[PDB]
């Protein structure tokens, strides 16, 4: 899973590079400096929305789950009572 | 030299972090989750570089490269 | 030596272990999703837990992906027809494995978040489910990167 | 505009800055890693390497102008983060 | 007048379970508790969820530009810590991440450390680092020198052969193989080697962790007849696979690369006792003994 | 240490009725405790 | 497969929204495990069609 | 000497070793996590117990790998039809008798779950019920560890 999610995410981040950061490079000042602009912004919001959120959300429960399972199982026993002591500092 | 002294110098650096670290927490209840901290962090920060070293290390096929790539090269380095 | 009509079956293999498992995932996407939309009208607070099947959908993709990645660099004009099968005897473990693990946890994934809105000591057992099916994508995989180094 | 398209500017300014000036920075030490980036043809082979060195210059200005208008996002975002 | 005495008890059911928190091990511990909780003495697996939570997830997120990204947003939330804690908590998203502030940061500094080794920012390289990979004018001692001609050309393979290459490396991954072709092969062996170890490395500590609870529980058949066989059959396998693909590091370079042995074929050869007796050459003297002893 | 557990014991409390309204108080306002419960006919009419 | 996900999801979520205000962000994070297929798709044809 | 062609039925034998028994194991999981979702409302305390037959569904799925990594490791180029013969005859008789045993898992799961919420006498008579379909997947996995060995 670890070698699974790094790929995706790498890849991810490759191809958004490869059909947007590319297009904005270009042969003049003003088109290039104003297409670069754009392109960035575009650029950010996918990278924010597929990666830093959702694909960090697939890494954060994915190492959770190696961390609980393939990791707790083996010694972790995890059955027990919460202590919920009675208190006035529930007040 | 060897290749071995850059690896001894890596090893050493974390290898203080996890033991002369440890050796510099103050007293009180979060003393043992600082200790572990420190360690499991030069466990883990030194694995993740060994594993890196030991498959950069003897290289059974090296990079393949584009026509434009290939020729850039001769001048750029 | 090797024949051409040859590096299909490869290709058919990168393709079908990233068909079938956007397949799988997308059940499994599909379902998961329609029983947390249905759901979040009765428990608001429960999303961020029962989203879980989703993830666990996504990841049957990337399976698909990891398979169909090391096939696509594994092609060569001329690789031989033994390659080529094996790459696509990969390509369709990884692919209809994860294909059945799509279904799995798509299943496990409407009921299991719509009983845990009705009753909240479910989640330990839902995520418990989703472990035993999310793990026949893993078996696909297993298989899969077998096949694509033998 | 809202304080929340402010904060996003500010972000995309403060990110916008850092990395058009360290692409800016790579394109002018002609970076290999950048050989597909630069828009070159197949003129940019004659005689030598100045032909590609003068586009690499040419695509580090256009980050670095890049970075200014991220700079420009930064000061109206600043206003607008006040204003709303 | 009756000061209300008490006695403590002998004959007890089991006793409720806790551990103390603060900023930074609130969270940690929180993502313990909701997976269980556990019996009383066990062993609290928050302490080394503190960084071991921050690795899984920087190995799965090991790009620099979004470690970079992930730190900023974090240090955002610690900085602004005294004015969010008067703003709305009613936005449970916000109050979650804001809640969250400091694991967050862990794993987000995890993520540019992974993210520098792995010499990834937004799947580009730092030219920070050195070069292992050959200039052309190494292929022109006759070995290999085609390549300094097909080159204008034809696509060409660096072969890394002594003499032509420039031997061992001390820094993260060549920035070479951000640019080569069949980049993938070679930094998708390296992922997949790696999750193997790692995850090899992790099972060996958790059996280690319960060997620590059967002591904390001062239980002698449970170490003797849990543990011992419990390790030693782990061991059997898992010691010889790390031992292969740290000796395959070692002893095999690319001048040995055509008929190199499979790594996983052995594996699975030791496992079922079948070295198929052709083909791949054993890795070492002795071996199939010792395939066969081990399972 | 916050390695394992925590440690703990299970108390029998001897409680004069007058001083026990005031003996609550004072171990719900120091707050680490948690009370077992030795009345199973506990109900809204049937709670002392 | 993609286009499955997102009729689906498109579907139940802006009912359950309607319903519910609060599903409004959970359906943009399922809807985007949904769109990431045709992603993935486009990773692995894009490799396909230039090695 | 052997034909070309020849390792296409070996590798499709390690493919529906896998793929089969995958769906078997994925109906197994979900029939009977629907069934354990539904059944946890009214009992909570029966979570835990309830998971065996998902567990017994993850067996199908172990006795699909154990003969897909039996068949992936025994394929070559020069593979006499013979053997490429027997390890399709081995990845059809794990592979579609651990689909019967995971119907048959999935089927008696969910009944045994839905049972046993009703009344829990029955969770002895659902584990016996429960190995005579697990139990197919075991005669399959013999008859494919016999013909990849024949």
């Amino acid at each position: 899973r670890l070698w699974a999610l790094s790929l995706a995410h790498a890849q991810l981040s490759e191809v958004l590079w490869t059909m947007v950061i590319h297009i904005g490079l270009h042969v003049r000042s003003l088109a290039g400096g104003l297409g670069l602009f754009f392109i960035f912004a575009a650029f950010a919001t996918l990278t924010v929305a597929i990666l830093l959120i959702m694909e960090g959300l697939s890494a954060f429960l994915h190492a959770l789950r190696l961390h609980w399972v393939e990791f707790q199982n083996k010694f972790y026993t995890g059955t027990g009572f919460k202590f919920l002591p009675f208190s006035f500092e529930h007040i | 030299h060897s290749f071995a002294l850059p690896v001894i110098i890596f090893t050493t650096f974390w290898g203080l972090i996890g033991i002369a670290g440890p050796w510099f927490v103050p007293k009180g209840p979060n003393r043992g989750v600082i200790i572990t901290m420190l360690v499991a962090t030069a466990v883990c920060c030194y694995l993740f570089w060994l594993i890196a070293i030991l498959a950069q290390l003897n290289p059974l096929f090296g990079p393949q490269l584009k026509n434009e790539t290939i020729w850039y090269v001769r001048f750029l380095w | 030596n090797n024949p051409e009509y040859s590096s299909f079956f490869g290709v058919m293999g990168a393709s079908s272990a990233m068909v079938f498992s956007a397949m799988g995932a997308a059940y499994g996407t599909a379902k998961s999703g329609t029983g947390i939309a249905a759901m979040s009208v009765m428990r608001p607070e429960l999303i961020m837990k029962s989203i879980i099947p989703v993830v666990m959908a996504g990841i049957i993709a990337i399976y698909g992906l990891v398979v169909a990645v090391l096939i696509a660099n594994s092609l060569t004009d001329g690789i031989t027809l033994y390659r080529s099968f094996l790459q696509l005897g990969a390509g369709l473990s990884v692919g209809l494995s994860g294909l059945a693990a799509g279904f799995a946890i798509g299943i496990v994934g409407d009921a299991g978040v719509r009983g845990t809105a009705q009753q909240p000591r479910l989640f330990v057992g839902m995520i418990l489910i989703l472990i035993f099916a999310e793990v026949l994508g893993l078996y696909g995989l297993i298989v899969a990167l077998i096949l694509s180094t033998k | 505009c809202g304080p929340k398209l402010a904060a996003c500017g500010i972000v995309l300014s403060a990110w916008g800055v850092i990395m058009l000036i360290m692409l800016g920075i790579f394109f002018n030490v002609h970076s290999a890693v950048l050989i597909e980036d630069v828009p070159f043809t197949e003129k940019d082979f004659e005689n030598g390497p100045q032909n590609i060195y003068n586009l690499y210059e040419q695509v580090s200005y256009n980050c670095f102008i890049a970075a200014g208008l991220y700079l420009l996002l930064g000061g109206f975002s600043f206003c607008q983060v006040r204003l709303n | 007048t009756v000061p209300s005495i008490l006695n403590r008890m002998q004959t007890n059911q089991t006793p409720p379970t806790y551990n103390k928190t603060n900023k930074f091990t609130h969270g940690f511990q929180n993502i313990v508790d909701a997976y269980g909780i556990g019996t009383y003495r066990e062993i609290n697996p928050a302490p080394y969820t503190v960084i071991t939570f921050p690795f899984l997830f920087a190995v799965m997120f090991g790009d620099f530009g979004h470690g970079i990204l992930m730190t900023l947003f974090a240090v955002w939330m610690v900085l602004r810590e005294s004015r969010i804690l008067s703003q709305k908590n009613e936005n449970e998203m916000f109050s979650m991440v804001f809640s969250g502030r400091y694991i967050i940061l862990l794993m987000g500094l995890f993520s540019i450390y992974t993210g520098l080794i792995y010499n990834d920012c937004f799947s580009k390289s730092l030219n920070i680092f050195g070069s292992s990979w050959s200039v052309r004018p190494m292929f022109t001692i006759g070995n290999w020198t085609e390549e300094t001609l097909l080159g204008s050309s034809v696509l060409q393979l660096n072969p890394a052969i002594p003499g032509v290459f420039g031997g061992p490396y001390p820094f993260g991954i060549d920035p070479i193989w951000n640019i080569a072709t069949n980049k993938l092969t070679f930094l998708n062996s390296f992922k997949m080697k790696m999750s193997v170890i790692l995850g090899i490395i992790h099972m060996l500590f958790g059996v280690s962790l319960s060997l620590f609870n059967h002591i904390y529980f001062k239980k002698p058949l449970n170490i003797y007849f849990g543990f011992i066989p419990e390790i030693i059959f782990m061991s059997s396998l898992f010691g010889y696979l790390v031992i292969l693909i740290f000796y395959k590091w070692t002893a095999y370079d690319a001048h040995s690369s055509r008929n190199a042995p499979s790594l996983l074929i052995h594996f699975i050869n030791m496992f079922l006792f079948s070295y198929p007796e052709s083909g791949n050459a054993m890795l070492y003297s002795g071996q199939k003994g010792i395939q066969c002893f081990l399972i | 240490e916050l390695f394992r557990s925590e440690e703990m014991t299970l108390a029998q409390l001897f409680l004069q009725s007058e001083a026990a309204y005031c003996c609550v108080s004072e171990l719900e306002e120091l707050g680490k405790v948690q009370f077992r419960d030795l009345n199973p006919d506990v109900n809204v009419f049937q709670r002392k």
